[PDB]
RNA sequence: AAGCGAAACGCAGCAGACCAGGC
């Protein structure tokens, strides 16, 4: 079976956080390169579109 | 002046010119103090990483 | 066996006195 509404629910919270851990003791350029999508991603903007 | 085969390929003229030219850098360069730095050559030192 | 986006750059010595000491 699928999953009811997955992209309304993956949080892109939860996506920096595991960003996060999986960088770990990564020089800490690579932790804020690989970081900065999902802080985009956060704080994104829907267009409403043709109206 | 030393070339492969003593074969300079160029007449006296030219390397004169080149030669003149070679030790109006030497005069110019000892006037500002910068040769005895010069002299001393082998220069290979880096750290920039990703910042 | 495997397989992906099928140019130019390692110094250098006084020497000669006199004293103390070592087996
Ligand atoms: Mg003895």
């Amino acid at each position: 079976g699928d999953n009811t509404k997955w992209n309304e629910n993956q949080n892109p919270r939860m996506f920096l956080a595991m960003i996060t851990y999986i960088t770990r003791n990564q020089p800490e350029w690579f932790r804020n390169v690989l970081s900065i999508a999902p802080i985009m991603f956060s704080n994104k903007m829907a267009r409403l579109g043709k109206g | 002046e030393m070339a492969t085969k003593a074969d300079y390929t160029l007449d006296e003229e030219s390397r004169a010119r080149i030669k003149t030219r070679l030790f109006t850098i030497r005069q110019e360069m000892a006037s500002r103090g910068l040769w005895d730095s010069f002299r001393q050559s082998e220069r290979g030192e880096e750290t920039i990483e990703e910042r």
